[PDB]
């Protein structure tokens, strides 16, 4: 009864982010507050369409929009944020409250450069 | 037992029959057949003594095997469509297994064995309880999912169901027993019409409620629980005697008393559907229900038995309590013939 | 693959059923049982059913069955059918069962009034006399 | 359908079977009837968690604890029968006959 | 007198001692010096798994910062 | 598997430990040479049962208190606390709970 | 027979749990949501016959959601005919197959 | 190196059960005005390791027409289950993270049972079956109101998880919040475990006592956690290893110092104080415990 | 992102599937490569068989007993 | 007024653990429907975000759905920031 239509291994071709999930968690809240619009333009696409094949092309602008967004703080902060995400990458579960001295160093490091 | 817990069981055995009636939850059916069983028990044991223990033993064991059948027929039914509600079912594995639960439930045979022994083992007020109130969660049921069922294994139940209280009843002089066969026969009549018009199920079960109550009554108010206790009726109290021969005639399906109803409607249902073979069965069948009833008739109100001298002192008193709707019992069973059009009630 | 281990534990039900089915001695029967009550909440735990197993293992072996013993010494293809996304930061299992309380108003009240009437029940039957 | 399910209802079935085969030991024909509602238990939810059916989660715990309460009215009848007799054995329930 | 129970409770406290201990160790020892991740309700378990993917080891506790990000 | 080896190790030691306990005395030569039936320990066994089925019932409530319901769970879980405590008075009133 | 006390009263008793796409707690789906949902409104207000007659597509595609056979036995015969190409000897996995693949986050 | 955790954790337990003895003998002889074992080592520190040898090298004495399989499986369920319930245990980090992990403990707890069951049924005498029947009801009889006081004290922890009880605990100790249910806890831990005021009841017995000891130590440990939670810094866990060790060291020495405080219960007497006055109280706190977070708008976070 | 990624994920172990597909029922007569079970055309998850059919038992193995087994 | 007295005083002695019971359980069943924190619990389960926020479509007719979650549009927690 028909045949399934899969993208071709090209159309799925993408430079990913390859940061462990301490390093996500660590610039989860200011990386919501920067790449919303492209994370929320995917999920209102993906919620509507409801079918990955037809978001192919909206969920790699959000590969992009975080890619830069980590470039940026590449570029400005490594040094305060790589203190931070060392500390919440200890914890077994990741805890944001055992580590609040971290952060600020790196929450004043992104505010008064970014 | 106490007043106060007995009404609560009595009142609980109800309210499981409703939540049958009134849910469209497999799970929901399930729990009240289970809260029915359960609030049975206890009533069928009021008067203790090692035969009521054991008809309530026998009738626990019954009941609870066809729960679980009947709870695996809700799964099987589960797995193939994810459904809980009471319809047609979607598997015919399921639907088998459904329909034995509920023939265990009701007594058909070949599932009938436990009617006889429990009814025999219990008193007169549960046997009338659970031959006229135990029989309206599992029909109600069957009613629902008439379209669903395999009409061949049905009408195979019904009709040995027939054949099986004819002969059954034949044998007795307990007269628990020939209530026991009795009912058996008319579940079989009832059964055989359900593929074919749930509103005559529904008119048969209120006929045989009736007559069954007003029987169940009058053997309760000359207390007799055997042919030849049943024979002194007429040396004290004769219009009971004159009352129940013609309720027996009646429960014999002799026009024009009401027990014609049911069968006639039945089988001019059951003509409709191109069916002459089984209700011809069926009535030549039913001639051996009216041969024990006619025997029970002769014995009770048609020739007067040899009594004791004891006898006399009983002359001298008089019923302390009453039967309230026995009166009522016995005239909706003997004369509502001329009333038979009100059936479109959809009663 | 561990040679299909829900294939494996669900033969091994199967065959304590084969074993307490027969009735051999009536505590050896409820042994089997014992067995297979623990092979069964071994399968559904390994299905991800923590706490239905759980319960399985609680309720029915520590308490039912310990009665079923107290009473008797008295006398004389699998892993393809699964899903493929996950549950979030919770458990549905434990969602569900605890909607109990909020969504099965309904059968809250129909199962404690059935454990109720279970309580007299008992009490009526083996008053005696 | 695959062969969990099919192994499952097996056992239903052998249960059942055990039941309805009364060697002796009335404890026997109780143990087979939750020995079925173990199966029920198990099979139902199997096929509840395989469908992600959440709210059914309820149902499961449900039919344990009312079966349970069924068992202990079984005991409490075998219990009874044994003080008329001094044993549960099946043969002594003949009182009442067809 | 009384603290000569002393000795007896004390080889008892330090066989009480070896198990916790013991535990916080290895977790230590297989897991790079961190404490053993926790994974309960399949999204930390989720986190894992892609970790695993993405240290090109095929271990979740080798971390890339962004000296991966190029 | 980390479980199941767990508990495999613990019977297995169980086991070793037993049969050697068992067996390390039968090596060495030696000279080789009813009725009651409380019905109080059955009704209390029985008690169990039913307190054990209503606590079944009660074990979903700590996750019960997240719900944005709590007014209903909070009626519903007294209510079957209320349930539990009269099946307690009432086997304690007719005397179910004696000796 | 069946009292529909609950239509009568508007009580919901019970219908929240008849079906798997009716207001999970959480907003969880059912596996099979959307074949169910496409099946009910297909059979709605017309009847167990003509529901059973023409809604017959819908009702075969929630079942094979529920019970994968179909789906079951086309990967069988895809791994049967595999394991007779790899004992006779003219086909041979790729590196994606044998674990040798680049994992993708 | 899993297997090294697991031999970690079951040596030292076995040492600690048998080094129990001692430390039971020792602070008994001195409550009662004179000493323990002193002669068989330094101080004493070789008289378990001498009842050991000895309790291996006697005679075993099988009934001769008892059920042998029932027999020798009893100590073997025993053992297990002691060995078993200390896996979920957190110290600070446990063996086995388990979501569920009090609800496993309790049903080990459920389970450990049938090893009662069994060894009076397989005693072939009326009346060790009659001592196995009482101990069985007694023990099913007080976990009830483990079962009903556990989930009271967890619905301000949030989930089953033991871990969790390590965060409850960061600032102040659950006896603060609840110590009615503590109270009625410790009494239910004193009765499950068949230890006076409730003791009413060669290899195979040194296993059952064995089986008993670790239960005693596990119980004391599992209350330690429960309701009196020590400060865990993830870089050093060795000082929650150490706090914690020293509550549980507390709680098994009030074990024994209640054992030679106190005369036993009769059976209907311990039976009474369940039934009438645990359970009233219990049911009234856990209705009490269910309200109290929602009044106070401070329930535990995690669903 | 991680819906991006398990989308992109899903998809290509599915077209690598399809694709050993296309190769393997070369010779089989009445096979149609990636032919649809259901009626309809709605995208439908797949099952866990449909990624990890054809790949080695240890990752089907990790994929469906993982997160119940870690402990 | 004095039976009713009569009887705790009596019930206070003798069967303190049962006066004890009732007591709690019914403070219990009370205090609930009086306390004014328990709108404030149902308050903070509604503020527990387990799923995520599906963006809406917008059609130039939203005022209140705020276009950011730096925006002002749309529910606070300072309330639970405070408490
Ligand atoms: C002896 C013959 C039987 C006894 C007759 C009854 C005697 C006592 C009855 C006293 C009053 C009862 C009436 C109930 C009051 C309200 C009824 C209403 O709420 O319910 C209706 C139901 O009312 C009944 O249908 C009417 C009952 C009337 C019974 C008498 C007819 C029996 C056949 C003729 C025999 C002659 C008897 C006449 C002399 C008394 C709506 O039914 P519905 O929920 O939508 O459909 C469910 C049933 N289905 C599934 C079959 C479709
Ligand atoms: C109406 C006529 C009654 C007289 C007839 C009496 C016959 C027996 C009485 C038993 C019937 C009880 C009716 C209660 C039905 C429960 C459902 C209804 O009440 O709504 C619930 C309202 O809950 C109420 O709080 C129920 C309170 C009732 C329980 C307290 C006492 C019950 C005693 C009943 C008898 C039990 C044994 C006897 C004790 C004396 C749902 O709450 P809600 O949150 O909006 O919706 C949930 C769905 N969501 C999740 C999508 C939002
Ligand atoms: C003996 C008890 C056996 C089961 C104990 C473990 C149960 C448990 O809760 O954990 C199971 C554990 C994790 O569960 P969660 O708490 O949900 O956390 C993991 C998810 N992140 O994972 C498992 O499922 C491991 C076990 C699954 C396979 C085997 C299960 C046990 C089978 C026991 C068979 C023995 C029966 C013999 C008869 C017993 C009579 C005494
Ligand atoms: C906390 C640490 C505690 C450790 C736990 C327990 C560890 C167990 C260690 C066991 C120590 C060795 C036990 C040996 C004693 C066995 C019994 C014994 O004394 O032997 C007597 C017995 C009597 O023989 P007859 O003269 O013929 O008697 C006839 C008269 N009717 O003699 C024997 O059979 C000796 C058997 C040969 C033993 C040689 C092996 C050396 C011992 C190694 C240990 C073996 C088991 C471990
Ligand atoms: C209304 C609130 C509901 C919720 C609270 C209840 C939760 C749990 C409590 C109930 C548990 C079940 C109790 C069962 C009752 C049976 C009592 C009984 O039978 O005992 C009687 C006697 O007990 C009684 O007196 C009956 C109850 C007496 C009243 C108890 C307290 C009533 C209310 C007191 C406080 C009310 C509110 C507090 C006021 C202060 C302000 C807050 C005989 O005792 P025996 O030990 O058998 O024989 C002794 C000789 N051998």
């Amino acid at each position: 009864p028909g045949i399934v239509e899969l993208p071709t291994l090209e159309d799925l071709k993408v430079q990913e982010v390859k940061v462990s999930s301490s390093v996500l968690k660590a610039a989860a809240h200011h990386y919501g507050a920067q790449c919303d619009k492209p994370n929320k333009e995917f999920m209102l696409c993906r919620w509507e369409e409801k079918d990955p094949r037809r978001c192919l092309e909206e969920g790699k602008l959000v590969n992009q929009c975080a890619l830069d967004f980590f470039r940026q703080i590449k570029r400005h902060c490594a040094e305060p944020f790589t203190e931070y995400w060392t500390c919440i990458d200890y914890s077994g579960l990741q805890l944001f409250r055992h580590c609040r001295k971290q952060q600020a160093k790196f929450d004043e490091c992104v505010l008064d450069k970014l | 037992m106490n007043p106060i817990i007995y009404t609560t069981l009595i009142m609980t055995v109800m309210s499981g029959t409703m939540l049958v009636m009134i849910s469209s939850h497999w799970l929901l059916i399930w729990i009240g057949f289970e809260m029915n069983l359960l609030a049975m028990i206890p009533v069928l044991m009021k008067n203790f003594n090692p035969r009521a223990t054991e008809a309530a033993t026998k009738y626990f064991l019954t009941q609870a095997t066809a729960s679980m059948m009947l709870m695996m027929a809700i799964i099987i039914n589960l797995l193939y469509s994810g459904q809980w509600t009471i319809t047609k079912m979607f598997n015919p594995v399921a639907m088998t297994m459904m329909t034995m639960a509920l023939a265990m439930k009701l007594g058909l045979s070949p599932f009938h064995f436990w009617v006889p022994e429990v009814t025999q083992g219990i008193s007169l007020q549960a046997g009338l309880l659970l031959l006229t109130w135990q029989k309206l969660a599992p029909l109600s049921v069957l009613c629902q999912i008439s379209q669903s069922i395999n009409p061949n294994l049905m009408l195979t139940m019904a009709m040995l169901s027939i054949l099986i209280g004819g002969w059954g009843g034949l044998n007795q002089t307990q007269l628990r027993k020939i209530m026991a066969y009795s009912s058996i026969a008319h579940m079989g009549w009832m059964t055989a019409v359900l593929p074919y018009n749930t509103t005559m199920t529904i008119l048969n079960l209120l006929i045989y409620i009736t007559m069954t109550l007003a029987m169940f009554m009058l053997l309760i108010h000359s207390s007799a629980t055997t042919t030849l206790s049943l024979s002194h009726t007429w040396n004290k109290m004769p219009v009971i005697t004159s009352l129940m021969m013609v309720t027996l005639l009646s429960m014999g399906g002799l026009p024009p008393l009401s027990g014609f109803m049911p069968k006639w409607m039945i089988i001019q249902e059951m003509t409709k559907n191109e069916s002459i073979i089984m209700p011809t069965l069926m009535a030549m069948t039913a001639l051996l229900n009216l041969y024990f009833y006619m025997r029970l008739a002769y014995s009770s109100s048609l020739t007067m038995f040899p009594s004791t001298n004891n006898m006399k002192m009983k002359w001298q008193f008089e019923h302390t309590k009453q039967m309230k709707l026995l009166p009522t019992m016995i005239v909706l069973s003997t004369l509502v013939l001329p009333m038979t059009p009100a059936l479109s009630s959809l009663n | 693959m561990t040679m299909y281990i829900a294939f494996i534990l669900s033969t091994i039900f199967v065959i304590g059923f084969v074993g307490f089915s027969s009735k051999p001695s009536p505590i050896y029967g409820g042994l089997g049982l014992i067995v297979s009550g623990g092979v069964g909440c071994g399968i559904v735990l390994n299905f991800g059913g923590s706490f239905l197993g759980l319960m399985v293992f609680l309720i029915y072996l520590g308490g039912m069955l310990v009665v079923f013993g107290y009473t008797t010494a008295m006398a004389t293809g699998d892993w393809v059918i699964y899903d493929t996304g996950d549950s979030g930061f919770f458990s549905e299992e434990a969602m569900g069962i605890a909607a109990l309380y909020s969504y099965g108003t309904w059968l809250v009240i129909v199962t404690g009034w059935s454990l109720l009437i279970g309580v007299v029940v008992i009490m009526e039957i083996t008053r005696g006399n | 359908m695959p062969l969990v399910y099919m192994n499952i209802i097996m056992a239903f079935a052998i249960a059942l079977a055990g039941l309805l085969m009364y060697r002796s030991h009335l404890m026997s024909s109780l143990l087979c009837l939750e020995g079925m509602m173990l199966s029920l238990f198990i099979m139902s939810t199997l096929i509840i968690l395989n469908t992600h059916f959440t709210l059914a989660n309820m149902m499961p715990i449900i039919l344990l604890v009312f079966a349970a309460c069924e068992a202990a009215l079984g005991l409490s009848l075998l219990v009874m029968v044994s003080n008329t007799y001094g044993t549960d054995y099946v043969q002594n329930l003949n009182l009442l006959q067809c | 007198m009384w603290f000569e129970i002393l000795p007896g409770i004390a080889v008892m406290a330090a066989c009480l001692f070896i198990p916790g201990m013991a535990t916080a160790h290895i977790h230590k020892f297989t897991n790079g010096g961190k404490e053993k991740r926790v994974a309960h309700f399949s999204y930390q378990w989720n986190l894992m798994e892609r970790d695993r993917r993405i240290s090109g080891v095929n271990r979740y506790h080798v971390t890339k910062g962004l000296e991966n990000i190029d | 598997m980390n479980i199941m080896l767990t508990l495999l190790t613990n019977v297995t030691l169980a086991s070793l430990l037993v049969l050697i306990a068992f067996w390390l005395p039968q090596l060495n030569a030696y000279s080789e040479k009813r009725l009651p039936f409380s019905m109080k320990f059955f009704l209390v066994a029985i008690t169990f049962l039913l307190f054990d089925l209503e606590i079944a019932l009660l074990l979903p409530l700590p996750w019960a208190s997240q719900t944005n319901n709590l007014k209903t769970m909070l009626t519903m879980a007294l209510f079957l606390l209320i349930l539990l405590a009269a099946s307690l008075a009432y086997e304690w009133t007719q005397k179910g709970l004696e000796w | 027979p069946f009292f529909d006390v609950q239509k009568r009263l508007g009580l919901d008793l019970d219908r929240w749990m008849t079906i798997q796409s009716a207001e999970q707690p959480h907003k969880i789906p059912g596996r099979c949501h959307a074949f169910e949902k496409e099946w009910i409104e297909c059979a709605h207000g017309i009847g167990g016959i003509r529901a059973e007659k023409e809604c017959k597509i819908e009702f075969d595609d929630f079942v094979e959601c529920l019970l994968r056979q179909k789906t079951m036995k086309r990967l069988s015969a895809i791994k049967r005919q595999r394991d007779k190409l790899i004992k006779e000897g003219k086909y041979t996995p790729p590196p994606h197959h044998l674990g040798k693949e680049d994992p993708r986050p | 190196m899993f297997m090294i955790n697991i031999l970690s954790l079951i040596i030292p337990i076995l040492l600690a059960v048998a080094f129990l003895t001692l430390v039971e003998r020792k602070v008994l002889g001195y409550m009662q005005l004179r000493k323990g074992p002193n002669v068989v080592g330094p101080y004493g520190l070789l008289q378990p390791i001498a009842d050991a040898l000895k309790l291996f090298t006697k005679e075993p004495l099988r009934p001769a027409t008892s059920s042998i399989s029932m027999f020798i499986i009893a100590p073997i369920l025993a053992l297990s289950l002691a060995l078993t319930m200390w896996v979920p245990l957190p110290m600070p980090y446990p063996l086995i993270n388990m979501n569920l992990g009090v609800l496993f403990m309790l049903a080990m707890s459920s389970l450990a049972v049938y090893s009662i069951l069994w060894s009076g049924w397989a005693s072939n005498s009326k009346y060790a079956l009659i001592g196995a029947l009482r101990a069985v009801a007694q023990t099913i009889s007080y976990e009830v109101t483990l079962a009903i006081i556990l989930l009271s004290v967890l619905l301000m922890n949030g989930s089953y998880t033991l871990s969790t009880l390590i965060t409850t605990q960061e600032h102040i100790w659950m006896i603060f919040t609840s110590w009615p249910l503590a109270m009625m806890w410790f009494i239910s831990t004193l009765a499950e475990t068949n230890r006076a005021p409730f003791d009413l009841t060669a290899g195979p017995f040194a296993m059952f006592f064995m089986a008993e000891y670790a239960n005693i130590i596990m119980m004391n440990a599992f209350t330690a956690i429960l309701f009196l939670g020590a400060s865990h810094d993830p870089h050093t866990p060795e000082l929650y290893t150490i706090n914690f060790v020293l509550k549980t060291l507390a709680l098994t020495i009030t074990f024994l110092w209640i054992r030679a405080s106190y005369p036993r219960f009769r059976y209907d007497q311990l039976m009474h104080l369940l039934w009438k006055s645990f359970l009233p109280l219990t049911l009234a706190l856990c209705m009490w415990h269910i309200s109290l977070p929602i009044m106070t708008a401070s329930i535990p976070p995690q669903s | 992102l991680f819906q991006a990624e398990k989308d992109r994920r899903v998809l290509q172990m599915l077209r690598e599937n399809l694709e050993e597909e296309a190769i393997i029922m070369k010779d089989v007569p009445d096979w149609k490569v990636g032919e649809s079970v259901f009626h309809t055309t709605r995208w439908v998850t797949p099952m866990m068989g449909e990624l990890y059919g054809l790949r080695t038992n240890e990752e089907i193995l990790s994929a469906t007993y993982g997160f119940i087994w870690y402990t | 007024a004095g039976r009713i007295a009569s009887f705790l005083k009596n019930a206070w002695a003798k069967e303190p653990v049962l006066v004890a019971s009732f007591a709690i359980g019914g403070l219990a069943i009370i205090l609930p429907s009086l306390s004014p924190y328990t709108n404030y619990a149902i308050r903070i389960n509604r503020a527990t975000p387990y799923n995520y926020p599906v963006p809406l479509r917008d059609d130039g007719n939203m005022p209140d759905v705020p276009s950011h979650p730096q925006d002002p549009q749309g529910p606070s927690l300072e309330w639970l920031k405070n408490l």
